[PDB]
């Protein structure tokens, strides 16, 4: 994965899945990418109720 | 023929987390069906599983 804002750097990047797997997953918008995570399970957790 | 007249079991389904309510009962000739609506568990309910 990836996070983190500053991430978004070409040597970062470039110096990182060639020492790993493939290419490092991209478009989520780091700085936020965590806040993203944090609202999709919170959505879930409102998503219980199944009666 | 005059056959399959009889119903094996008393069909319903899930209310109020697992109470059970009938729409089908037993003995009940085969070719029939019955229909019944429900509403929301809770306030939002984004989706609705079925048992």
């Amino acid at each position: 994965i990836l996070v983190g804002g500053s991430t978004r750097i070409p040597a970062v990047q470039e110096a990182i899945k060639r020492e790993l797997g493939k290419e490092p997953h991209k478009g989520v918008n780091p700085d936020e990418v965590v806040a993203i995570g944090a609202a999709i399970q919170g959505g879930v957790i409102a998503g219980e109720v199944k009666d | 023929v005059v056959l399959l007249d009889v119903t094996p079991l008393s069909l319903g389904i899930e209310t109020m987390g697992g109470v059970f309510t009938k729409l089908i009962e037993r003995n009940t000739t085969i070719p029939t069906s019955k229909s019944q609506v429900f509403t929301t568990a809770a306030d939002n309910q984004t989706t609705v599983d079925i048992h």
